């Protein structure tokens, strides 16, 4: 489940890094919605990344 | 468990210390006469220490719940 996602991006992007990793092991509350934020701008450097969900 | 599972993984080693066992306390004072007698050095004074008064301290420095 994670070597998989790294071959993603080394192969369709021509980059081993750039991968926005989003952990949800700390949000879970009701007001999560607005600090995801942390995933609009994870990607707006770069809008040819990837987006990772653990746990 | 109080981590990630991906927080884990990135670590090299996982070095888990053990309790001071009772026979490893003799050579724990051994280590500490070093630093005195180099200390004592600069003023000529030379510390000996024979077999009697190590083996009293080892057995009165033991303290598994605190350690050294």
């Amino acid at each position: 489940k994670t070597l998989c996602v790294k071959e993603l991006a080394a192969f369709l992007f021509n980059d081993p890094g750039a991968i926005v990793r989003i952990d949800m092991s700390e949000y879970m509350e009701k007001h999560a919605v607005s600090r995801l934020g942390q995933l609009t701008e994870a990607v707006r450097r770069r809008p040819y990344t990837v987006v990772l969900f653990d746990e | 468990r109080h981590f990630a599972n991906e927080f884990i993984n990135r670590i090299d080693e996982l070095i888990v210390f053990n309790r001071l066992t009772p026979s490893n306390i003799r050579k724990i004072v051994d280590v500490r006469l070093k630093e005195v007698q180099e200390r004592l050095d600069e003023k000529q004074i030379t510390l000996d220490v024979d077999d009697k008064a190590k083996d009293l301290l080892a057995q009165q420095g033991f303290d598994p719940v605190y350690g050294a």
